[PDB]
């Protein structure tokens, strides 16, 4: 089925929040990557037979997350990457 | 008094017919139309150019030369933005999300 | 190496196993288990339902004429423009041949096996000292 | 403090016309007893009458002025193209009228 | 467009209507902090009648 | 499945930012060096050459290979490779922003024209919120086309102090095509000079100038040097998506049908090709002008085709190839129709018709609907033995189970499961389970407009498959029963069922937000029935108050 | 910095649980009742995880507190015991 | 697939009964029957005929 | 306080902004024929010392740019004179309280 | 390879199946096989499992008809060309949409037997009633006129 | 943030490395020095913790003769934790096979001289851990102690060490 | 070498253990999941300090799981393997081109080539020896052996040595 804008909208406005979550997540994509912890981009290789989370170009093998994410929006980052543009930074560092 | 009258115009336009609608909703339309010390039409660009977040102003079809701007311009997205959660995939901080629930070892100890 | 991957039941293993697709669920099952072996299928019919690179080779065909969302003498423009690389390839006397057989065969009312494989038969020789040029007249008919 | 008792001012003034002591002994005849459970009453059901912290007070606004736009209409620009100028200036006339007294 | 424009006000605990940059464009909600549904179009009796009829 | 369970720290997304790439920055992070422009079927069989379609990036199907970190298919994420380009080229993203700087900024000197001594542009230094510091600049210094080394009197008395680098002078550039010219008129003949150099501004001269850029003069300008430099703004060493951006679609008749990014791509690796054996052997220097327009114009095709229409630049057949903004534009391209809304799973679609004998947080749902949908349930000592009754009973009659999950990520399919008398069902395990009666699931009408129109209900089976509803919440959803259709919404889990159940609810929406006064209310056939009743010329006996009195469901029981 | 949270006197947030943490509360204690954790006070008979946790909370035992965020990022707390609950 | 047909319309209760005499608890001497594959053409019959009876109280 | 007939010549105000930290203020007889707080769409406008400013964002816990703003070429701004950094209540006649406070930033 | 379960039993020895039988939802109808060479195509990436990357055509998957009027023609060029038809009754149910001549669509809500339908002296038990508050609003006179 | 390279090799001419380098901050705000260790003074204090946690779950469930000490304390370990510090049994072997004092009161007394010295506290704790008396020696065996130390001065230091320790 | 300091861990906390007595709970988990462990950034964890007056004192329940998330901080002993100094480790096996060094807690291993040329070595030894003087591989083989360089990875820590030096491989 489609779950449009004008169904986001009114389910913001009842504020289930966590339904809203769930939906967009296990209704759909729910995909899982890893991340650098210094470039924040997401060419982490991680051999999981081996528990080895090398990032080549940043050259660490420790700075390392798996978060959870929309596989479309792992896409839009991929493109827009192919488009020589996105650090996906893993906590603040403004407060 | 631009933002009186303007409550006004829009209070005539919508009472009209269909009137009524409560007074708050418009008041706050107003408000967040008005609250920049100059009027800002809700266009393309009006409020579109505001220093927000790239990723609701790019969810609003002006997406890839505002994402340009942004990669450009190198700014920072704070997500504290629905949008911003929702494509990121995490709960809003919105109705249930307000908040954070706390575990409590004193109330569990003090309740066997 | 060779990368390969065969689907095992890892508590069944009495043979290539005896499985089935769950199409309407994209799942795989040990039909001789019951457990899933993976999920999230891909599409393999409505793909097809949604709408000759081997005769034509490795190199991709274009067919390159004019839009409508521009102006008529940038049209032209681009028809004067889109002219500066019909030399590099052999492609070029490919769909030469390939358009001179299409005038023959559909000249000769054939059907569009028999222009196929006219095709094929051009493309598979193609390129040889056997073939010596021979006015083009020979080769094609 | 100045604001509390700022944001109060007009439902505090109608609590004071309603029961206002002339009225109250006259029309309504309260007995001690009913008096306190006015009272206790309008407490309670005014705190239970407050925002609810934490909701989506603009997309709230935001429904309640479209859906009602959505069915309503089309000398002066009126209905649908006027709430467009309005909401978009455009700092266009097509009626620059403006009253004088 | 509007509902674009207007998504992420949200009231916060300190009774402010805030943006999501915390940008304040209520102070008190509503000038009231009232809420939206629990509102009767009931009559002040202070306004009408003569200055005698007031007072008697 | 699993999903392969990985020991890496497991936290969410705070902040997010933007930028480009350094060169260096992409070639660190490449990893392959695709030079063949053709693909796949190198003898013509499978296993492709060593250009395109993963020597060392994202595979295909069932190939493990993923440059060799064997993530199946399923959790590659893909692996960026690159390109060299020969010469660089523009970005069509960045076209008027080059024209502006290069206005902006003198070249052979590589400094800005107005230098912290007019005072109106040092309070345009001053004042900033990001960007338009930059335009105020920019407006300031469209003249003076000639570069000074001693302006400033007035700073002083009258002392004329030196500052600047260069005496030279700078054109008037004017925007064509997809390259730039110069013009210096210059005014420093014996005469007048009217001599504009109409020279076409090299894309290589352009990056060696913006390399003579300070930092300093980066932050001016608003670019931040250690995310955005005006020399990365410049595209020399192109990266390459893996095929999980471009996959080849598999036209599954017999053929692959393989796709429009693919293509664009080999375009660009051919004209890159013929640009530098041009450039290597013989150079005539009248077919290197044109080959490398080429390449910039086909890299710009490939970047955007929604450009100024001089060309459009279309592939076979007549359809034009669509580009990165045209995926990404509006109406759902990627942003408005995968992201800010999409498909989902478990939901339902039939017509409607009225029951008065449903109340308001009841829904009536065939028995087909509430077998296809299902959802979990935790095993509990508290439900152990219905949940085992119930997956005892098979996925053929209702009340029944589809699938059991075991503590790990295990799915026995019941319906295959010839041990399904055989299962005991441990704790902790998950029973995912038909739709039982009164669970609570969301309803929907297209299209939504205000806060009502989703709201949640409890749930009745009832048989002769379409919706059912009471008549009451028929205006809120704005829905005759004239063949319309709702939509249905199962949540998976405890947390969504209780915020569902504890706000959508309808029977805790009656009032409307919107305008103080009650959405709902009794409709026309009641309504007409309670003024027919309710008149003094009317009257009732015995047997029918009876029969009314026990209709009314919560009768006391006195008459 | 400056420790980012405040003493429990002079919390200037209204003492009265509003909806959204109702519903949240409701659904964890769900989910643990779901997941065979320690319930906190006797049955009858009823086997409903949410029932469960709404009797829970109306004789007002709930294991867990709450963390409400200012807009500045300084928060205050509470103890589901100490809030009412009328709505 | 599970929507019923017609033999479930008047065939007698397949592994169950044919009414069931459960007491109310809401006033004294009440009991409720559940009746199963009919429906008016009896039961108004025996409403009406045991109202026509004079001892009982209540019967709908 | 300067008042012109009519148009200044910008060699005549090129320097106004001279000698910190007196400052000059320009006004037409035009713009001032009319009173403008005295319209009945204006509503009262009031000045805060800095000393009740750092204790308003001390309260409401903002910091100074998430007010609403005012523009410094405003009629009421010009008509009070402030400039950069201010605040000015404001006192409105609202019609669910009655009295309504806000506060502007001039910037 | 990977072909469905779709019980290829109704087909026959010319891979086609025959008029007047059957058909349940799920049923192929038509038989193909992959005519690829090259492939190595019983010889390589396959074990035998000859040849036939099966491109059968099952039925739609919720219809249940009865096979009628099978016929094959060479197509324009000359190949072997193939035509089915598949016939279904389609009883009213309570979904389905009924008109009359003004404009008045609507559905069936439920349905009943005579011993509960209303009923005049005569016996003419009505076919079907609609609500009276269809006639007003909708101002449909000649509706009325009519009957 | 720029990737940051910062190439650092881990000497005792002052070379130390970033992520253990001197001056920290304490989660309470008060300062973190580098807390360096001496082989012999780990080698008394991984007993004080044995002995702390030992009486700590002694209150738990109420409410130097190193041959036997390393087998008492490793089956102390498996009491509670597990069989597999095989590497941790091989450290206490390393600090009881090379660690210059077996005495709790030689230590005590070298801290103490140090204590009044304010030597450097890397420095010093690699010379502690070290078990030598010879400091020329010593310095060729680290060029980096023979840059930095005058050898009349560590022979100073390390005779009235050497006196106090003991002998192996 | 070894180290101490105060360090913060990140621990998860399933809620069927929601008793009333967790906090010693926690303490024991604390217990298994720091004593016996190795990183990159601290290398191998030996053991904690401080066991009393722990800090935890707060935790959150995760949105989406019953589980509880606690932060935990507490001082430590762990090793830092470093680069280029002496240590007189012991070698328990060893290979054809070079014997691996189990200097306490991990195994270095010294190359072929990373032995000098001139130090005798003969392959006909149980273990094999690369002994010229006094430095024969045995049960204890004390060896003064310098790390080269400790190459951090994921966790799992190796190390590389050599001999190349006066008094290195002689004690
Ligand atoms: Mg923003
Ligand atoms: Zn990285
Ligand atoms: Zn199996
Ligand atoms: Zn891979
Ligand atoms: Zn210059």
């Amino acid at each position: 089925l489609r779950f449009g804008e004008m169904e986001r909208d009114c389910m913001i406005a009842h504020g289930a929040a966590s339904f809203l979550k769930e939906r967009l997540m296990e209704a759909s994509d729910a995909f899982r990557v890893h991340i650098c912890g210094i470039c924040g981009l997401m060419t982490v290789i991680a051999k999981l037979n081996h528990n080895q989370f090398e990032c080549k170009g940043c050259d660490n093998k420790i700075d390392i997350y798996q978060i959870h994410i929309p596989y479309a929006a792992k896409l839009l980052f991929q493109e827009l990457m192919a488009m020589n543009i996105p650090r996906l930074y893993t906590d603040r560092s403004r407060d | 008094a631009g933002r009186a009258a303007l409550y006004k115009e829009v209070y005539n336009v919508i009472a009209s017919d269909g009137s009524y609608v409560n007074y708050r909703h418009m008041a706050l339309l107003v408000d967040v139309m008005t609250t920049q010390g100059g009027l800002t039409s809700v266009t393309r660009h009006g409020f579109n150019r505001s220093n927000t977040g790239a990723l609701m102003r790019c969810s609003f079809e002006e997406t890839v030369e505002i994402l340009f701007e942004a990669g450009a311009s190198a700014e920072l997205d704070d997500c504290r933005g629905v949008s911003e959660n929702v494509i990121l995939g995490q709960m809003a901080p919105i109705g249930t999300g307000a908040f954070d629930v706390m575990i409590d070892e004193e109330s569990l100890v003090k309740y066997m | 190496p060779n990368l390969n991957i065969v689907l095992t039941c890892p508590e069944c293993k009495v043979y290539p196993p005896k499985i089935v697709e769950r199409f309407s669920e994209g799942d795989v099952v040990c039909a001789l288990c019951g457990l899933v072996l993976s999920d999230k299928l891909v599409d393999t019919r409505s793909e097809w339902r949604t709408f000759n690179p081997l005769l034509d080779g490795n190199n991709l065909s274009t067919r390159i004429g004019k839009g409508e969302t521009t102006d008529m003498r940038f049209t032209k423009e681009l028809n004067k423009a889109q002219g500066k690389n019909v030399m590099d390839k052999k492609d070029n006397e490919v769909q030469a041949a390939f358009a001179k057989i299409t005038m023959l065969c559909d000249a000769a009312e054939l059907p569009k096996i028999v222009k196929d494989c006219a095709k094929e038969a051009y493309k598979l020789c193609h390129d040889e000292k056997t073939l010596k040029g021979k006015s083009m007249e020979s080769i094609m008919a | 403090q100045n604001a509390q008792r700022d944001a109060v001012t007009l439902f505090c003034c109608l609590l004071r016309s309603r029961l206002a002591t002339r009225r109250v002994l006259q029309e309504y005849r309260l007995t001690k007893q009913a008096f306190d459970w006015v009272l206790s009453n309008i407490e309670a059901q005014f705190l239970r009458s407050v925002v609810h912290p934490g909701e989506m007070v603009g997309v709230l606004a935001a429904q309640s002025i479209g859906e009602p736009a959505t069915q309503m209409t089309l000398k002066v620009t009126s209905g649908v193209p006027r709430l467009k100028e309005i909401l978009n200036v455009a700092k266009n006339m097509k009626t620059p009228s403006l009253t004088v007294y | 467009r509007l509902v674009k424009a207007l998504e992420d006000i949200m009231v916060h605990y300190d009774n402010t209507t805030r943006n999501s940059l915390g940008n304040v464009i209520q102070f008190i909600y509503g000038e009231d902090g009232m809420d939206a549904a629990h509102i009767e179009k009931q009559s002040l009796d202070t306004i009408g009648g003569s200055d005698a009829a007031f007072e008697k | 499945v699993g999903q392969q369970y990985s020991s890496a720290p497991l936290r969410t997304v705070k902040e997010v930012q933007f930028g480009l790439f350094s060169p260096e920055e992409v070639r660190a992070i490449s990893v392959a060096k695709i030079r063949f422009p053709e693909t796949m079927d190198e003898t013509q069989t499978r296993a492709k050459i060593g250009g395109l379609n993963d020597p060392r990036l994202g595979s295909i199907d069932r190939n493990l290979k993923c440059q060799t970190c064997q993530e199946g298919m399923n959790e590659c994420p893909g692996h960026f490779g690159h390109i060299d380009l020969a010469k660089p080229v523009f970005h069509v993203g960045f076209i008027a922003k080059i024209k502006k700087v290069c206005e902006c900024v003198c070249m052979h000197c590589g400094k800005l024209l107005l230098d912290e001594h007019n005072e109106l542009m040092r309070q345009a230094l001053a004042i900033k919120d990001s960007k338009k510091r930059f335009a105020a600049i920019w407006t300031l210094c469209k003249t003076k086309m000639v570069c000074e080394t001693d302006v400033p009197s007035e700073d002083d008395p009258t002392q004329l102090v030196s500052r600047g680098g260069c005496g030279n002078t700078q054109p008037t550039i004017r925007k064509d095509g997809l390259k730039l010219v110069g013009s210096w008129k210059k005014d420093r003949a014996t005469g007048d000079a009217d001599e504009p150099e109409l020279r076409v501004l090299s894309t290589e001269e352009i990056l060696n100038i913006f390399k003579h850029i300070s930092v300093k003069d980066f932050t001016s300008l608003g670019f931040n040097e250690v995310f955005s430099r005006p020399e990365w703004m410049i595209l020399t060493c192109l990266p390459v998506p893996p095929p999980p951006v471009r996959p080849s679609i598999s036209f599954n008749e017999s053929q692959r049908g393989e796709d429009d990014l693919t293509f664009k791509l080999a375009d660009i690796l051919k004209a890159n090709i013929s640009l530098e054996t041009l450039e290597h052997n013989g150079a005539p220097h009248h077919a290197i002008e044109e080959a490398e327009s080429l390449l910039q114009f086909h890299v710009a095709t490939y970047m955007d085709n929604d450009i100024a229409g001089q060309p459009q630049a279309l592939q076979k057949s007549g359809r034009p190839v669509k580009s990165i903004r045209a995926r990404l534009k509006g109406k759902e391209g990627r942003i408005r129709g995968n992201l800010m809304g999409k498909r989902v799973d478990f939901s339902a679609r039939t017509v409607i018709s009225g029951d008065p004998n449903l109340e308001l947080d009841q829904v009536g749902v065939p028995k087909s609907i509430a077998k296809t949908l299902t959802y979990p349930e935790v095993v509990t000592p508290y439900n152990i033995d219905r949940l085992t009754q119930l997956v005892r009973n098979g996925p053929n009659e209702h009340p029944g189970a589809k699938y059991v999950i075991r503590d790990s990520g295990d799915r026995i399919d019941l319906r295959y499961s010839k041990r399904a008398g055989d299962i005991q069902l441990q704790y902790g395990w998950k029973v995912e389970r038909h739709i039982m009666d009164n669970d609570p699931v969301l309803f929907n009408r297209q299209p939504s407009l205000h806060k009502m129109s989703m709201m949640a209900h409890r749930v009745k089976v009832i048989p002769y498959s379409t919706f059912r509803l009471n008549l009451s919440v028929t205006s809120p959803y704005n829905a005759d029963f004239d063949g319309d259709e709702m939509n249905l919404h199962v949540p998976q889990s405890e947390e969504t069922r209780a915020e569902l159940s504890q706000l959508c609810a309808v029977p805790l929406q009656i009032v409307s937000p919107q305008s103080n006064k009650p959405c709902m209310g009794i409709v026309q056939d009641t309504l007409c029935g309670i003024r027919k009743l309710t008149l003094r010329d009317t009257f009732i006996e015995l047997d029918q108050v009876l029969n009314m009195l026990y209709w009314v469901p919560d009768w006391d029981g006195v008459i | 910095l400056k420790e980012k949270a405040i003493p429990k006197d002079q919390r200037a947030t209204t003492p009265y649980m509003t909806k959204y943490e109702r519903a949240r509360i409701l659904g964890t204690r769900a989910l643990q009742i779901s997941m065979n954790a320690p319930v906190f006070v006797d049955l009858e008979g009823e086997t409903d995880p949410l029932r469960i946790a709404m009797k829970e909370l109306a004789e007002k035992k709930i294991p867990l507190v709450i963390r409400r965020y200012l807009p500045d990022g300084s928060f205050e707390d509470w103890s589901v015991e100490e809030l009412i609950v009328d709505l | 697939m599970n929507a019923p047909d017609r033999f479930e319309l008047f065939l007698l209760g397949e592994g169950e009964s044919k009414l069931k005499i459960d007491p109310d608890t809401k006033a004294p001497n009440a009991v409720v029957i559940t009746f199963e594959k009919e429906d008016h053409t009896l039961g108004n019959l025996i409403r009406a005929e045991l109202l026509n009876d004079r001892k009982v109280l209540f019967a709908a | 306080i300067f008042v012109y007939q009519n148009n200044i010549t910008p060699s005549a105000m090129k320097l106004v902004p001279s000698i910190p930290p007196a400052t000059i203020e320009t006004f037409n007889e035009a713009a001032l024929v009319v009173n403008i707080t005295h319209h009945e769409l204006v509503p009262k406008h009031i000045r805060l010392s800095s000393d009740e400013k750092r204790e308003l964002l001390k309260r409401y816990r903002l910091k100074e740019s998430q007010l609403p703003r005012i523009q410094r070429a405003d009629p009421v701004a010009l008509y009070l004179g402030l400039k950069r950094g201010e605040v000015v209540k404001i006192i409105r006649k609202s019609e669910t309280s009655g009295r309504y406070a806000s506060y502007r930033i001039c910037m | 390879l990977r072909m469905k379960h779709g019980t290829y039993d109704k087909l026959d020895d010319d891979g086609l199946i025959a008029p007047g039988v059957r058909v349940s939802g799920e049923d192929v109808i038509i038989g193909k096989t992959t005519p690829i060479s090259p492939d190595e195509e019983e010889l390589g990436q396959r074990t035998a499992y000859h040849s036939k990357r099966d491109a059968s055509t099952p039925l739609r998957s919720t219809e249940n008809g009865i096979v009628d009027q099978v016929l094959v023609t060479t197509n324009q060029d000359g190949l072997k060309f193939v035509k089915v038809r598949v016939r279904t009754t389609k009883i009213p149910q309570i979904g389905d949409k009924f008109a009359s001549r003004h404009g008045q669509k609507g559905t069936i809500g439920i349905t009943y037997r005579r011993e509960d339908m209303p009923f005049t002296a005569e016996g003419i038990v009505p076919d079907l009633i609609i609500n009276p508050h269809a006639i007003p609003s909708r101002m449909t006179v000649a509706h009325l006129i009519e009957c | 943030r720029l990737k940051k390279v910062e190439e650092e090799e881990n000497a005792a001419t002052l070379q130390l490395g970033q992520e253990f380098q001197l001056k920290q901050i304490n989660h309470q705000g008060e300062e973190e020095e580098l807390i360096a260790l001496n082989l012999s003074e780990a080698r008394l204090v991984i007993k004080e913790a044995l002995v702390e946690r030992r009486r700590a779950f002694k209150r738990s469930q109420k409410k130097e003769t190193r041959e036997k000490e390393l087998e008492s304390i490793d089956v102390l370990l498996e009491q509670t934790t597990g069989g597999n510090n095989k590497d941790l049994k091989n450290t206490m072997q390393y600090l009881t096979n090379f660690s210059r004092f077996r005495d709790q009161e030689t230590v005590g007394a070298v801290i103490q001289l140090l204590k009044s010295t304010g030597l450097h506290p890397f420095e010093v704790a690699q010379l502690g851990s070290l078990a030598c008396d010879t400091a020329d020696e010593a310095k060729t065996l680290i060029p980096s102690l023979n840059n930095k130390i005058s050898d009349d001065e560590l022979e100073r230091i390390l005779k009235e060490l050497s006196n106090l320790e003991t002998l192996y | 070498m070894f180290f101490i300091k105060d360090l913060s861990l990140n621990i998860t906390l399933h809620p069927s253990f929601f008793g009333p007595r967790m906090k010693q709970y926690l303490k024991t988990k604390l217990l298994e999941e720091v004593e016996g462990s190795c990183t990159g950034k601290f290398g191998y964890i030996l053991c904690v300090l401080d066991y009393d007056n722990i800090d935890i004192q707060r935790g959150r329940i995760l949105p989406t799981d019953g589980s509880a998330e606690f932060n935990v901080k507490y001082r430590a002993v762990v090793f830092k393997p470093f680069k280029g100094e002496v240590v007189d480790g012991t070698v328990v096996s060893c290979s054809q081109h070079g014997f691996e060094v189990q200097v306490g807690p991990m195994k270095v291993f010294v190359t072929k080539h990373l032995m000098p040329q001139d130090l005798t070595f003969n392959a006909g030894s149980n273990p094999p020896s690369y002994q010229s003087s006094e430095d024969v591989i045995t049960i204890k083989s004390r060896i003064r052996v310098k790390i080269e360089g400790c190459i951090s990875q994921v966790s799992s820590i190796h190390a590389i040595g050599s001999i190349k030096e006066d008094y290195l491989g002689a004690i």
